[PDB]
């Protein structure tokens, strides 16, 4: 049974720590990790909820395959050339892309002009809520740090309050053991009364 | 985490064996205070190495007369 | 709200009815009752609980009562007084079962045997320590000293009688030898009271030098028997025979004090931790309730105090 | 409670409720050495078996610890926390490296002495006690006996067959030469042999 | 604490037996 | 799993403190016998 009391057993030292783990070393040289120590936890379920699609997305990164990326070169619009422009499909690709990019830029302009009205406030609004979160979290941090230190104090209080009673009883016990063995020698010394009784019987 | 927990519990379990052995040594010592009143080994390795070496051919090849799994299924 | 520690109706009680200076008081070992007496000669019985009413009062004494102890089975109360007599009172009848009368001078202190035949050790101003037996008119033992004896106890086996007196040193007599086996030396003035520990290993003895000294009366001790000295209490010019008593757990010791304070000491450290005011005169006697942390104190102020404590 | 025979047949090893193992001459009864399975304590020892090369033996007890001892040093060589209940049976393979231990908790576990580790586990979901185990003489098959009779082909670790013809607990499992026959006993007052 | 209280109590009874012996013995020497 | 890891580490830490403390107590008890019988 583990019965350590670290606020009472203050004589413990790193040199004793090295000695203690040496004994555990000579144990675990023979004592081996053979039982399933995890039987109180469930069997893990790493693929719960995932779709047949997402299982393949797990497999690629389990393989450490690189993530596929969208080709964004459409925004730069690579130019065709007349030696390739003989196919309608090239121009039908290029021109329709050029029409599509004109609207993306147009919507970008509208978004940027609206962003110029309202981003400076909504970012300030965002930062205010973010400061509220941080100060609430720091309030929680301070509260829990005090709670952790209280548990140390309650443990120290209980262990030392018992510890003084242990010290008193232990000091008492060793005094009785030494005294009782002394009385054993004394009672066998007084058995020299056999000498008196033999002398008294054969005066 | 589950790998490290298995190792941690293993080390704690091994530590409880040391605790138990030492706790009994202390109890026997305190009991003594509380009541204080005034070629055999060579043969085995030779035999074991013989035994474990003769096995090695059987380990390489099983007997050809061994009953098949499909036969033991009809016991 | 506040912490409570006993079945007392209030954490201290003031008992009024005495007119004489109360020189002694003790609980019944069953804890139901206490009896108290002194210069009034009337012995007053009180219930420990509830209204603590003075349900009984015994007269019959005609010299003031020095000391008063219950027999271990609580069947009888033994008390002695300056009428040179030792009187044993039957608790159910309220009558004098025996009136030992062989003392020639004031009897000041009494102690009944704990087990076996009921014996009463007594010590007197005639210098004799006498052990009476309920079955005989004549005492069993008379041990005579040159100087008056004013405290007495048996040991737990009821075969050594410890008596202290004017000598300051202690005549301790062993009842098979009829000799002093040893003396306990440390008291510089007369011994006002002796009380045997519940286990019988130790005695405390109180003396007019304003110290209580703790002595080891076990058969073997390898050196000096003085275990410790307690101080803080005081004995005034009244020269009373201020008593002393043990806690039933032995962790606490008490003594009467002329400074009105109820003292309690911790046995090992000899420090004080209880100094309880409330009396208006010399606290002649103090005792613990045998089962519950109630303190009894009897004083020259004609009052008896009951109160509860945090015996730790 | 259990006994085991050394591979040369010269000496017998035994265990008891007194927690000592003891090693003795079969003929004269003289004992060469004797040590407690758990010094300074009393624990019921329920199974014991020599490793078939004869230098080490395994022991199983009510604490569900399996301890492996070296006869040369007469000391614990290995200790295996494993099952959740008392180890009523232990078996060693004549391949010299598979080990099996069986218990009241109804699991069977396979152990590898080359790294002192588990390989595989098998169990019955009803957790009925297993009273006996035996490898075959080649160590290809493991017979299991409890409330019913089962044989495992150990290299696959698959149940080949299960038989329940006994009307009570099984008390012993043994194999014939070349696994050509299987022998079992039970509290049903019968001794029976199975073959294909 | 339970260990030490039992250890103490084993000696508290031991010393009473030994002191009864001492009293019985020393009262025979006288 | 991280909660059980945290408890297991402090329990193993406590177990090592016992192994220290029992070795001190055991040696002291053995020294007491050699103080008294010789």
């Amino acid at each position: 049974l583990v019965d350590a009391l670290p606020y009472l057993d203050t004589e413990y030292n790193e040199a004793d720590r090295q000695l203690a783990m040496k004994l555990v070393e000579h144990e675990c040289k023979t004592f081996r990790p053979t039982k399933n120590y995890l039987t109180h936890l469930p069997v893990p379920d790493y693929d719960a909820f995932l779709t047949k699609c997402m299982l393949k997305e797990m497999d690629r990164m389990k393989k450490k395959e690189e993530m596929g990326k969208l080709d964004m070169s459409r925004c730069e619009l690579p130019a065709p050339s007349a030696v390739k422009g003989v196919d309608r499909k090239l121009w039908a690709k290029v021109l329709r892309n050029a029409k599509a990019q004109n609207e993306h830029l147009l919507m970008r302009q509208i978004n940027l002009e609206l962003m110029d009205e309202y981003a400076a406030e909504s970012y300030l609004q965002r930062n205010k809520v973010m400061e509220d979160l941080l100060t609430h979290a720091e309030k929680e941090l301070r509260k829990t740090k005090e709670a952790v230190m209280e548990v140390h104090a309650n443990r120290k209080m209980a262990q030392l309050k018992a510890g003084e009673k242990v010290k008193q009883l232990e000091q008492s016990w060793v005094s009785m053991v030494t005294n009782n063995y002394r009385m054993e020698m004394e009672n066998r010394q007084i058995d020299s009364d056999n000498r008196k009784q033999i002398k008294a019987l054969k005066l | 985490a589950r790998q490290e927990l298995s190792h941690s519990l293993y080390q704690h379990d091994a530590a409880c064996r040391v605790i138990s052995r030492l706790s009994k040594e202390l109890t026997a010592a305190r009991e003594a205070l509380s009541t204080l009143k005034p070629a055999i080994l060579a043969k085995l390795e030779e035999k074991s190495k013989s035994l474990t070496a003769e096995r090695k051919q059987r380990g390489k090849n099983l007997p050809e007369g061994l009953a098949k799994t499909e036969e033991l299924a009809e016991l | 709200t506040a912490q409570r520690f006993s079945n007392l109706m209030a954490p201290t009680m003031v008992l009024l009815g005495h007119e004489g200076e109360i020189y002694t008081g003790a609980f019944s070992p069953d804890g139901t009752c206490l009896a108290t007496s002194g210069y009034d000669q009337k012995i007053f019985f009180w219930n420990v609980y509830g209204e603590c009413e003075n349900f009984s009062t015994i007269k019959g004494h005609s010299g003031a009562v020095m000391d008063l102890k219950f027999t271990t089975d609580s069947s009888s109360l033994v008390s002695c007084g300056t009428d040179k007599s030792v009187r044993v009172w039957d608790m159910e009848t309220g009558t004098c079962a025996r009136r030992f009368r062989t003392h020639t001078d004031f009897v000041n202190a009494v102690h009944p045997s704990r087990r076996g035949v009921t014996l009463v050790a007594s010590a007197s101003d005639d210098g004799t320590c006498r052990v009476h037996d309920m079955r005989t008119k004549e005492p069993v033992k008379t041990y005579t000293n040159r100087y008056q004896q004013t405290a007495v106890t048996f040991n737990d086996s009821s075969d050594q009688v410890i008596s202290g007196g004017i000598d300051n040193v202690l005549k301790v007599w062993d009842m098979r030898r009829d000799e002093i086996t040893y003396t306990l030396t440390g008291h510089r003035d007369t011994i006002t009271g002796i009380s045997l520990s519940p286990s019988g290993k130790f005695i405390i003895s109180n003396s007019m030098d304003c110290t209580v000294r703790q002595w080891d009366i076990r058969p073997f001790v390898p050196g000096q028997r003085s275990v410790g000295v307690f101080a803080g209490h005081n004995h005034n010019f009244e020269k009373n025979l201020l008593k002393c008593s043990w806690s039933p757990c032995e962790r606490f010791i008490t003594a009467g004090s002329s400074d009105r304070f109820l003292y309690v000491w911790e046995t090992l450290s000899k420090k004080i931790v209880y100094k309880l005011p409330g009396h208006m005169g010399s606290v002649n006697c103090t005792d613990f309730h045998p089962k519950e942390p109630i303190m009894l104190s009897c004083g020259s102020d004609k009052r008896v105090f009951l109160g509860e404590i945090d015996m730790s | 409670t259990d006994i085991s025979l050394n591979a040369s047949g010269d000496y017998i090893l035994s265990a008891s409720d007194d927690s000592y193992w003891a090693f003795s001459d079969i003929r004269s009864g003289k004992s060469l050495c004797k040590v407690s399975v758990e010094p300074g304590s009393q624990i019921a020892v329920h199974s014991i078996e020599f490793h078939p090369d004869g230098l080490i033996f395994g022991t199983g007890a009510a604490d569900a610890v399996v301890k492996i001892w070296d006869l040369k040093n007469q000391t614990v060589a290995a200790a295996f926390p494993g099952h959740t209940a008392a180890v009523r049976s232990i078996a060693f393979s004549e391949n010299g490296y598979y080990l099996a231990t069986g218990s009241e908790d109804g699991e069977v576990k396979l152990w590898d002495l080359r790294k002192l580790k588990n390989l595989k586990t098998f169990a019955n979901e009803e957790k009925q006690p297993i009273n006996s185990l035996s490898f075959d003489m080649t160590g290809t098959f493991l017979g299991i006996g409890g409330q019913k009779v089962q044989v495992l082909h150990v290299k696959s670790w698959s149940e080949v067959v299960s038989l329940s013809d006994h009307s009570g607990p099984v008390t012993g499992v043994r194999f014939g030469e070349n696994a050509r026959s299987l022998v079992t006993c039970s509290l049903d007052k019968s001794l029976r042999v199975f073959s294909f | 604490v339970g260990r030490l209280q039992q250890e103490v109590t084993t000696q508290e009874t031991r010393e009473k037996d030994l002191q009864k012996m001492y009293s019985k013995l020393s009262n025979k020497q006288w």
